[PDB]
């Protein structure tokens, strides 16, 4: 088959900036006088959207914005004015020999002015508990940048049990980042306490936000 | 295997004005260099009792940009040492829009249902097409009958143009 | 307009073998063809193949040849992709996107995600996250909704049966041991609640289950 | 250097914007009665040809500009009915004037106008 | 049946054709200022407009002739610029006269222009 | 400071040479139905009136220009036929765009020509 | 006696009035770009110019009319700017047609125009 | 002493549109602002049957420049509660040609040879003639019996305008 | 087309008397005035008077009253001017000039020259300039022309009867002695001379004398 | 009567700029609302010409070149753009009261680029020494600046009697200057030496000009 490489893989740049994304091959996938190369947006929990067809002419339904060029082995995409809800991922392929592939695909993401995570925290309600299993739940909401850290405090005392994690796409609006974590105990081992805290330590300040509440 | 030479290019023989005169559809075309009529395209062709053969297309173009003009076009064929090849003067009904003088071959065709031209702009170094422009007519704008697909899908190949088909849609937009 | 609709998510055993559809409905299903991709999570993107319905034929990547099988039903205006000897690689959501019978990439359709475990179809468990008071006067309130251990994905989530929107937050899957486990949140003024019935659409079609939980 | 004696301006009465790169043809009748070449350009983003001659080569006599609104409007896929618009004036016949040959242009239809000034 | 002493003529730019359907509006400054409805209509194949008024009708005034420019090209299918042309002179002010405005409209400027004889 | 949204340029077709101190008039269409007056000026050597409104004020909505091709005409001891020559446009509609309005004029005819820019 | 596919008619600017006694020129691109006379005249009372030639004589072939502008101003006292204005065109390409060319001619400035019908 | 107030001005009694109707020829004027009658100045009175009086006057002028247009003038004289006092609206048969109405005042005549107008366009603080113009109209072109200008030096002088005559040329430019 | 013609010059003694013309055609020479004009040396410009033919009437500045007399007949259409009992300072050139009967300043005449000495009228002396050589080949050549002692003055002086003009230069009067003596100088291309005659016309009104030399 | 002063007497500028010659008055030369000045361009050898009627009112066959403006007592002649054959005297005068005045004029002259004197020497003819006197002529034709020297060599003797100059205004096409010269001597006072030279001092050279022959 032919290679698909994605220049860099995480990208990003500030809103109203221009985007390079690249997409170079093993093979050529140009062919008698064309460029059989494409471009797909595919955006958080949603399935491709194409872009451009035959690495330059435009798909009716996508903006200027947007616009691609090369030959040979080498093509590019280009997102300029790079658009707030424009953060995705962007594979390209080609059809100029079979088998078809794809790109490792690029990850687009927006630069944005800092903002500290809205905390909030809650305690397991009545039917978690009567199950045999405790869940205290936090929401860390709206942040930047990405890497944010959080600790559960339980009586003063770090849990690292029962931590689970998961993370949220930039933002489309206002291009943030959000967080939940949740303190999955036993709902013995909840009733053998009596402080619950949720600490966020994020860059957005010296000072970790704290959310909590008792038992 | 190289090929590629528009002389080369095989094209229907013994065409026939009368038994292809009639409504086409364009499903299908290959866009030339320069402006070309975008969406929504048909033609109408049909010869006279002096043999003269000439042509009606509706078809949309988005003449300088924000500006969609459903262009009526007329064009006379002139005829050519071979029934199938033709040279094309042409124009618009209106003034402003585009006339010109191009080749027309019906490169094939069963003549009831599908249809097939190839235009060589202008000539190669050697032999090829670099401004070339093509359609693929139905008879039905319904659709067209794999069969019908199947042997366009020749022709197109033979005509060095597989794939380079933007494929055309028909919303009634006139 | 091109209308390209999937069949239910998948769960099966491994090894034994499993069929999807794909409607078409809109376009002449004879003068398209029709290509399954398939997408693995940290992967990307992988063509597997293609039908021409007029002429029935058929075209897969070597990658594929002997995993899916591909058919397709003129007067049904569906064709398919059987997925045989599973394993738990195969385990992808698979798209289903018509294409040219000329080119290469046009629409896509929405996704049948595949799952192909031993853990038995666990429905979700839906319990509502409310604050520690009233939530004050005048002061904007965020409501929550928690998806405890289900299986396997997805679980459709919305509020309002779909009418709040904006403000929402829904957090994706994490393996709570072989269980999932989801969570969503909608922020709104202190005047919408508790005055309004905030309710949190739950649904998870791979057991049949929906629930809507008022707050 | 110094400035320029004579210059063009070219309008796109269509679009409300200048008309870009569009040729320009200057020729001086000479003693036999043709127009031997002069000058040509092209229109700047400025919708104008500054530096066509200069102050004094751009001597006495009869002179014809030559605007190739034909090419202009054809690329913008419109037929335009003029080949060509020009302007034929007899210059630095008393003295050195300063012209500025400026033309409003259409598909069917075109004007041109001139200005002329002293120091 | 007789005469016109105000004729309105428009031809269409981009075309190069006469610009038809086009409704126009002409008025009378009454005793305030004000604009007083004086006579409509809308442009035939030629492109011009006949009927109007009558030598006596037409009286002494200042008069508005309002080109219903937009609604042209609108119509056919470009964003013209102005809402609409007008004209407004000082109509049989040194005696009786024939009066013809023209126009000449296009979706970015237009050029009015009138010519006045006698019967 | 900065720069002028709103400008205008009027030149004398007769004689080849902008027409100075021509009095201009621009007012806005308001909420009511009439042209509350919104600037006024007079035509500089350049044959232009520079800095008409400010880049804000000139909010957006409808304007008219009005060129008092009258009395400039009238000046040169030539009765013109125009009362005067106005502009009605919508600007400002869709985010911020430079205008400019144009005017060839004679004394029987006048032409306005409208240009856009950005930044 | 017949129709006309051709017609050339001409305003005077200044005066808001028909141009008349202005003499015209038309022709027709030979076998070597040279230009054969095809026809002349001079405007009548109307302004206009009816008969150059016939739906027969006039074939397909670029034609040049000039506009005697220059004859046209200084007879009367100006000192005109333009020597003469022309006019080109591909005649009859697509087919059979009705010509009209419209001048309105000024000291200074000219603008040219024509539309075109079918029978 | 002091003097030169329009309505101080004397003008002569029992003006006559009969006895005064004919042709009059321009030997003289006084250039009030603005463009006015250059060169080859000749008038013609002349009242009908309702006793209104109009007339026409041909005369050279060089509107805008290098732009010199024998003129060819008309003005209807509507009567003032003065038999001499008149306010004169006029025209040219040329369209272009400045159009106008300003006062009209026969100073004074003696009907056969000689006649003076005087014309205050604009009116002074006090009551001085800031914009004037005059005219001193002779039966014969040929020239005026001294007698005439002599009587014509009063007038001026009366007139707050001695001196201030340029004198007209009948070269026959028309 | 105005006409204003003069009597020729003018010498008398000291003490005399003397008479003027200034005939006029063209225009009303009862229509108009005419006046004198007197102008002396390194002096200027003095107004004398003016005649009203048709009325005769007439107008003096004080400082001519008791020494021009001024006179006109209408039928020979001329003015006239008398100068009396002459001075030396009277002796200057007398421009006669005619004057609208509203105004001042329109047509001058050639204006008579004026000597009141008591020498006796000395006819001119003409002799030619010649160089000291043929004057080589085509080197451009000057000519000359010599006018010695002759009195009064003027002595209108020519070339060619007026044909060469362009590279002429008659240089003024000097009081030789009681007599005056004048110059001129034609610059010719080697061409016309010697091949063509050239010639120096030295006229001298004041005493009936014409002369032309050749070279 | 009233007086005119001319500002300042002699006036020079180059080809091409403006002139603004003055006229002042001891009284005012305005009257019931106008303004009674006049103007006259007086060339060389010839009768004054009118130029501006009413210090304002141009003179039919005058060009555009001149243009005057004033009131009360100051008022000014405009000459722009000065050109090469306007080089005269200007006189201003007014007809507000009697009697009639001019003012001193103003000699109006051209600058220029320098050119040495063109000269020529010629020898006594015949007939000027069958006269009882001796006269040999040098011409100085078309030279710049205004000033310059004669001197007379006869036998290197420097010769002082006999001088006679003559200069000539500013030439009116090419803007130049030239003088003539000429040693009168006895027929006898000639028969005593045999050298006669004539040399030219002038800026536009540092050696003089000499041109000379032998008895
Ligand atoms: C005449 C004609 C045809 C071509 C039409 C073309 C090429 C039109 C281009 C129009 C443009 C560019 C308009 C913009 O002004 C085809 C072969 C399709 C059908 C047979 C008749
Ligand atoms: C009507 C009329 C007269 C005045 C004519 C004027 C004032 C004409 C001005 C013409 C101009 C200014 C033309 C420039 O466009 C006079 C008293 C002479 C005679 C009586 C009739």
């Amino acid at each position: 088959d032919i290679v698909l490489t994605q220049s860099p893989s995480s990208l990003a740049v500030s809103l109203g900036q221009r985007a390079t994304i690249s997409c170079r091959a093993s093979e050529s996938v140009d062919s008698y006088g064309n460029s059989f190369m494409h471009w797909y947006q595919q955006k958080p929990g949603q399935p491709p959207k194409l872009l451009i067809y035959r690495a330059s002419n435009l798909e009716s339904g996508i903006p200027a914005r947007f616009s691609g060029s090369g030959s040979r082995t080498d093509f590019t995409l280009t997102i300029n004015p790079v658009e707030a809800d424009d953060v995705a991922t962007y594979y390209c392929q080609q059809s100029n020999e079979d088998p078809y592939t794809f790109g490792g695909g690029t990850k687009l993401e927006i630069k944005r002015a800092d903002a500290a995570p809205t905390v909030s925290i809650f305690p397991p309600s009545s039917e978690q508990l009567t199950s045999g299993g405790a869940s205290v739940v936090c929401f860390l909401n709206n942040f930047y940048p990405k890497d944010i850290n959080v600790k559960w405090k339980i009586d003063g005392s770090e849990r690292q049990n029962g931590v689970l994690n998961s993370w949220t796409d930039q933002d489309s609006k206002d291009s943030t980042y959000s967080m939940s974590s949740t303190l999955t105990l036993t709902k013995d081992e909840y009733e053998r306490h009596n402080s619950y805290t949720c600490e966020a330590t994020h860059k957005t300040s010296t000072s970790p936000i704290v959310k909590s509440f008792n038992r | 295997e190289r090929d590629c030479r528009v002389s080369s290019f095989r094209v229907k023989e013994n065409f026939d004005k009368a038994r292809f005169s009639g409504t086409w559809y364009a499903m299908a075309k290959k866009d030339p260099e320069g402006l070309f009529l975008q969406d929504n395209i048909v033609a109408e062709f049909s010869v006279d009792e002096t043999g003269q053969m000439s042509a009606t297309a509706k078809g949309r173009v988005r003449l300088l940009n924000n500006w969609d003009v459903c262009a009526d076009m007329v064009g006379t064929f002139t005829d050519t040492e071979d029934p199938a090849k033709f040279k094309m003067k042409y124009w618009g009904v209106a003034s402003f829009l585009q006339k010109g003088n191009d080749d027309h071959w019906i490169v094939d065709t069963d003549y009831d249902t599908y249809a097939v031209q190839y235009s060589c702009r202008l000539l190669n170094l050697d032999g090829t097409c670099a401004d070339s422009y093509s359609f693929v007519f139905s008879r039905d704008p319904n659709g067209l009958p794999p069969e019908a697909q199947k042997i366009v899908r020749q022709r197109q190949e033979e005509l060095c143009l597989a794939r380079q088909y933007r494929l055309i849609v028909h919303n009634g937009y006139c | 307009d091109v209308q390209l609709q999937e069949s239910g998510t998948v769960l099966a055993r491994p090894g034994a073998s499993v069929k999807m559809s794909c409607k078409a409905s809109g376009y002449s299903f004879t003068s398209y063809w029709m290509h399954w991709i398939k997408q693995r999570p940290g992967q990307g993107l992988e063509w597997i193949g293609g039908v021409y319905p007029g002429d029935s034929h058929t075209s897969y990547n070597q990658k594929f040849k002997g995993k899916a099988k591909l058919t397709a039903v003129t007067s049904a205006s569906t064709a398919y992709m059987e997925l045989s000897s599973l394993t738990n690689e195969d385990s992808a959501v698979y798209y289903c996107t018509r294409s040219g019978f000329d080119y290469g990439n046009e629409d896509w359709g929405q996704g049948t995600t595949l799952t192909v475990s031993s853990a038995k179809t666990t429905p979700p468990s839906v319990y509502p996250l409310a604050p520690g008071s009233a939530a004050q006067t005048n002061s904007m309130v965020t409501l929550g909704c928690l998806v405890k251990g289900y299986f396997p994905e997805p679980v459709t989530v919305t509020w309002n049966s779909g009418s709040l929107s904006s403000g929402v937050h829904t957090f994706p899957a994490v393996l709570q041991s072989d269980l999932y486990t989801l969570s969503s949140s909608v922020t709104v003024p202190s005047s919408p609640r508790p005055s309004e019935t905030v309710t949190c659409n739950v649904a998870h079609p791979a057991s049949s289950t929906k629930v809507d939980k008022k707050i | 250097e110094s400035k320029c004696p004579l210059m063009v301006k070219v309008l796109d009465a269509v679009r409300g914007s200048p008309a870009i790169n569009v040729a320009v043809h200057v020729f001086r009748k000479a003693a036999d009665d043709t127009w031997e070449p002069f000058a040509s350009g092209k229109t700047s983003e400025s919708g104008e040809l500054h530096g066509l001659t200069t102050e004094e080569e751009f001597v006495e006599g009869i002179y014809k500009v030559e605007i190739d609104t034909k090419s202009y409007w054809k690329a913008l896929g419109i037929s335009p009915f003029h080949e060509h618009a020009e302007v034929v004036f007899t210059a630095n016949d008393s003295g050195p004037r300063r012209y500025t040959i400026a033309a409003l242009l259409s598909p069917y239809s075109y004007s041109t106008t001139a200005v002329v000034t002293n120091p």
